[PDB]
RNA sequence: UAAUAGGGACAGUCGGGGGCGUCAGUAUUCAAUUGUCAGAGGUGAAAUUCUUGGAUUUAUUGAAGACUAACAACUGCGAAAGCAUUCGCCAAGGAUGUUUUCAUUAAUCAGGAACGAUUAGGGAUCGGACGGCGUUUAUUUUUGACCCGUUCGGCACCUUACGAUAAAUCAAAAUGUUUG
C-alpha cells in the first residue's frame, strides 16, 4: 500500500494539484489549471479540476503511486480561507479514480496578525 | 501627618518622570498631585501653618 | 529542455521505530545518488511529517502531527527518530469555546544532552459541575499565577528524562495530566494540550544514539 | 473513520438539539455520521467507508463550522450543492475605531436590512452579520463581490453607491 | 427611482424566489403562493402599491380593515412574538 | 457633634490604565538551496506584468516591517483620543475593610493651563468584605473553582415615569402649565 502526498491551492481564478512525497520535497506531478480547458476567463472550473485531476491521478497510477494524502488550501494570505471550485473537484476526480485514501486533512495558512 | 505622604507621592512622581519625561499621564497624576500640593498647603498655610 | 526523470530517481525507504508501534511509515522517491551532488544534503537533512495515528495505531491520534528528521540511510533503507511535533490546526481550532479563558505559554527548554527544545502550550479554563453562570472567566493575576504554575511545572518535570522516556512522555499525554492535576488545585484547567515541540537544530549527526534509539 | 469536530455554546445546545435530526438524516443521505456531545457539548462528524464522495466531509466540516457560527440549519444545510461556499469576512481589525466602527457595520445593515437584502438580490448570496465577523453563503463570484462590498463599505463608501455600483454592474453585464 | 425602487422593495423582490442561496426565499420558490400560474403579478400588485405609498399614500388597498378583534389581537400578538423571538435570538 | 461630605496611614487585592525593556507567535515582502518545468495571473469584458537563467507552486532556513487573529463579552481599566502575547522593573489609580488621624479642610466655575431627592424593582455583570441547614481540590488542614445569602461601588438593559417638557432626549431635559 504505497502512499503519497497530493496538495491542492485552488484560488478564485486557478487551481494547482501538485503531488509530492512524504516528505515534501520531490514533485512527483504538477499540473496547473490553464494547461487545463485554455478557455481565459474560467481557469479555476470544476471541470478543469476534472482534467488536472484526472490527468495528475491518472498519470501517477501509470507511475504507480496507488494511495495518496491530500491536504487543501487557498490564498489564506489576505484572501479566503476558502477554496474555489477546484478542490471539490479534485478531490472528487482523485476520490472517484481508482485510488484509495484513509484519512483526510488539510492545511490553511492563519494570519494570526496581518492588520 | 497626612502632607508628608503628600511630598513623599509627589517628589516620588516628580523622581519617576525625572527618570523618563515623556510619560505624560503620569505627568497628569503629577499636575493632579500638584494641584493638591496648591490645595493643601494653601488652606493649611492659612490654619496658621 | 526535456529532463525527463524517470531513471535518476529512486525510491527509497522510510521506516519506524520501536516505540512507533507500525512498521513501515514511507517509500519515498527522491533521487539517485552519484557524483557531482552526492546525496547527503538532498538526504539526511529532509523533514518529515506525519499523523501519529498510524504510528501508534490508535486512530483516535489523528491529531498532534510530528515532523521528522531523516538520520539514518542505507542503500534501500531509513530509519527515523522523533524531532518535531505540532498540534493539528482545526483541532486548535476546535477547543477555542466562547466565555471561559484560553491560556499560552511558550516556554524555552534545553534538555542534558543541549537539546534546544520549546513547548508551546495552551490549556483551557473547565466549566465545573453544578454551574448555572453562562461563564467560567479567570482574573488575569489567576492568569498569570496559573502560567507560573505552568512553566513550574513543566521545569519540575523537564531537565531530564531524555527523548526516549521525553517522547515516551509526550505521546501519551503525561505532561497534560501532570498540568491537569497540578494546577487544578488554582483554577480547573481543563484541555491541556502541548501545542508545539521546537528543535531548531540537532548538534550531531552521530550514529550512536540514533542506534540508541533503535 | 475519518472524525472532524468543532465546538458549540451552551445558547446554541437548544436549537442544535432539536435542529440536528434534521442535519444528520441530510448527512446520513451522504453516509457522514455525526454526533452531539451533550455533556462536553460539541458537534462530531466523521466518514465511515460508504461515502462516494470524499468531497462531502469538506462539505460537513464546512457545515458544522457554519453551525457553530449561529446560521439557521437549513441555511447551513445548503453547503450540499456544488456551487454554495462559506465564506467569513473579519473587520474588527479592519476598523480601528469602537462607535464609528459600529456606524460601519450597521451602516452595512441598514434600515430594516433592506441595503443588505439588496446587496444579496445583486449578488445572488446569503449574508449574515455575526458579532465582529460576516457570514456569507455562495457562489464564489458572490462570495468576491460581497468581499468587495464589505471591505469598500468599511473604508467609508456608502452602499447606496455601492449598490448604485453592483446594479449599473448587472446592467453592464450584457 | 429604480433603486429606491430596489432597497425599498427588497423584502418582497426577495421574499418570492429571487435568492436561491437564502432559505427562506428558496423555500419561498417552491411555498405554492409563487409556483402557480400569476405570481409576479400579485407581486406586481404588492410593489405598485408600495410605489403609491412612497407617492403619499397612508393606507394600502392589500390590509383587511375590518376584523372580530380576537382574530386581530391574535395576529399583532403573533407578530410580536415572532420578533421577541428574533431580537432574544440576536443575541448569538 | 465625628458629618449617611474630607485627603492620607494600614491590609488582602484589582485593571487587555501609563512608561522602560525583554519574550515569543503567525502571516507579508526579500534572498539562497533544492524538487522544478508552461503557464502564473489581474479582473465585468481585457491588457500592462513575471516568465527555458523558471515566473506560480512544493519543502527548509535566515533578515526586516507590521500586529498580537481565534478566547473578545448587552464585560473590566482609564476623564479623553484610547487599552490586547509572556515576563521583569518603575510609579501612580480604583474598590473594599480597619479597633486610623490636622478637622473644615467643603461645592460650582470668569482669568489660565496639559493632552488629541427617589423612581422600582426583577433578572443578569463583575470588584471586594462577611457567613454556609454543600460538592471537588484532599493522603486531611489550608486554600481556590462552582452554588447561596447579605453587602457595597460602578458600567448597561427593561418596563413605569416620581415626572417632565422644546420635540426627535430620558431613569434624566424629573424639578419652563399652583415656577423661590
Amino acid at each position: 500500500l504505497v502512499f503519497g502526498v497530493a496538495r491542492i491551492f485552488a484560488s478564485f481564478n486557478d487551481t494547482f494539484v501538485h503531488v509530492t512525497d512524504l516528505s515534501g520535497r520531490e514533485t512527483i506531478c504538477r499540473v496547473t489549471g490553464g494547461m487545463k480547458v485554455k478557455a481565459d476567463r474560467d481557469e479555476s472550473s470544476p471541470y478543469a479540476a476534472m482534467l488536472a485531476a484526472q490527468d495528475v491521478a491518472a498519470r501517477c497510477k501509470e507511475l504507480g503511486i496507488t494511495a495518496l494524502h491530500i491536504k487543501i488550501r487557498a490564498t489564506g494570505g489576505n484572501g479566503t480561507k476558502t477554496p474555489g471550485p477546484g478542490a471539490q473537484s479534485a478531490l472528487r476526480a482523485l476520490a472517484r479514480s481508482g485510488m484509495k485514501i484513509g484519512r483526510i486533512e488539510d492545511v490553511t495558512p492563519t494570519p494570526s496578525d496581518s492588520t | 501627618e497626612d502632607l508628608y505622604f503628600l511630598i513623599k507621592k509627589a517628589v516620588a512622581v516628580r523622581k519617576h518622570l525625572e527618570r523618563n519625561r515623556k510619560d505624560k499621564d503620569s505627568k497628569f497624576r503629577l499636575i493632579l498631585i500638584e494641584s493638591r500640593i496648591h490645595r493643601l498647603a494653601r488652606y493649611y498655610k492659612t490654619v496658621g501653618v | 529542455k526535456v529532463q525527463d526523470p524517470f531513471t535518476r530517481k529512486d525510491w527509497y525507504n522510510i521506516k519506524a521505530p520501536a516505540p512507533f508501534a507500525v512498521r513501515d511509515v514511507g517509500k519515498t522517491l527522491v533521487n539517485r545518488t552519484t557524483g557531482l551532488k552526492n546525496a547527503n544534503d538532498a538526504l539526511k537533512g529532509r523533514i518529515f511529517e506525519v499523523c501519529l495515528a498510524d504510528l501508534q495505531k490508535d486512530e483516535d491520534h489523528a491529531f498532534r502531527k510530528i515532523k521528522l528528521r531523516v538520520d539514518e540511510v542505507q542503500g534501500k533503507n531509513c530509519l527515523t527518530n522523533f524531532h518535531g511535533l505540532d498540534f493539528t490546526t482545526d483541532k486548535l481550532r476546535s477547543l477555542v469555546r466562547k466565555w471561559q479563558t484560553l491560556i499560552e505559554a511558550n516556554v524555552t527548554v534545553t534538555t542534558t544532552d543541549h537539546y534546544l527544545l520549546r513547548l508551546f502550550a495552551i490549556a483551557f479554563t473547565k466549566r465545573r459541575p453544578n454551574q448555572i453562570k453562562k461563564t467560567t472567566y479567570a482574573q488575569s493575576s489567576q492568569i498569570r499565577a496559573i502560567r507560573r504554575k505552568m512553566v513550574e511545572i513543566i521545569q519540575r518535570e523537564a531537565a531530564s528524562c531524555t527523548l526516549h522516556q521525553l517522547v515516551s512522555k509526550l505521546i501519551p499525554e503525561v505532561i497534560g495530566r501532570e498540568i491537569e492535576k497540578a494546577t487544578q488545585g488554582i483554577y480547573p484547567l481543563q484541555n491541556v494540550h502541548i501545542r508545539k515541540v521546537k528543535l531548531l537544530k540537532q548538534p550531531k549527526f552521530d550514529l550512536g544514539a540514533l542506534m540508541a534509539l533503535h | 473513520e475519518s472524525s472532524f469536530m468543532t465546538l458549540f455554546p451552551k445558547y446554541r445546545e437548544r436549537y442544535l438539539k432539536d435542529c440536528w435530526p434534521l442535519v444528520t438524516k441530510a448527512l446520513e443521505k451522504h453516509g457522514i455520521a455525526a454526533t452531539l456531545d451533550i455533556v462536553e457539548g460539541s458537534m462530531t462528524v466523521k466518514t465511515t467507508r460508504k461515502t462516494y464522495d470524499p468531497a462531502a466531509i469538506l462539505k460537513a466540516r464546512d457545515l458544522i463550522k457554519l453551525l457553530a457560527r449561529s446560521v439557521p440549519a437549513p441555511q447551513a444545510l445548503k453547503i450540499l450543492e456544488d456551487g454554495m461556499a462559506c465564506d467569513i469576512i473579519k473587520i474588527r481589525s479592519m476598523v480601528r475605531n469602537k462607535e464609528r466602527f459600529v456606524k460601519r457595520r450597521q451602516r452595512l445593515l441598514g434600515q430594516n436590512g433592506t441595503t443588505l437584502k439588496a446587496l444579496e438580490l445583486l449578488t445572488q448570496t446569503y449574508i449574515l452579520v455575526h458579532g465582529n465577523t460576516v457570514s456569507v453563503m455562495g457562489g464564489y463570484k458572490g462570495l468576491k463581490e460581497v468581499r468587495r462590498v464589505v471591505e469598500d463599505t468599511m473604508n467609508n463608501i456608502h452602499p447606496i453607491y455601492l449598490i448604485k455600483e453592483l446594479m449599473i454592474k448587472r446592467e453592464l453585464a450584457k | 427611482l429604480a433603486l429606491q425602487r430596489l432597497i425599498a422593495e427588497s423584502h418582497i423582490l426577495s421574499e418570492a424566489g429571487a435568492n436561491p442561496s437564502h432559505w427562506q426565499s428558496s423555500h419561498a420558490a417552491t411555498t405554492g403562493t409563487n409556483t402557480r400560474a400569476f405570481a409576479t403579478g400579485r407581486i406586481a400588485k404588492k410593489t405598485t402599491d408600495m410605489r403609491i405609498q412612497a407617492l403619499g399614500a397612508k393606507e394600502s388597498i392589500l390590509t383587511q380593515q375590518k376584523m372580530p378583534m380576537n382574530m386581530r389581537k391574535g395576529i399583532v400578538k403573533h407578530q410580536e412574538e415572532k420578533e421577541k423571538k428574533r431580537r432574544q435570538e440576536a443575541r448569538e
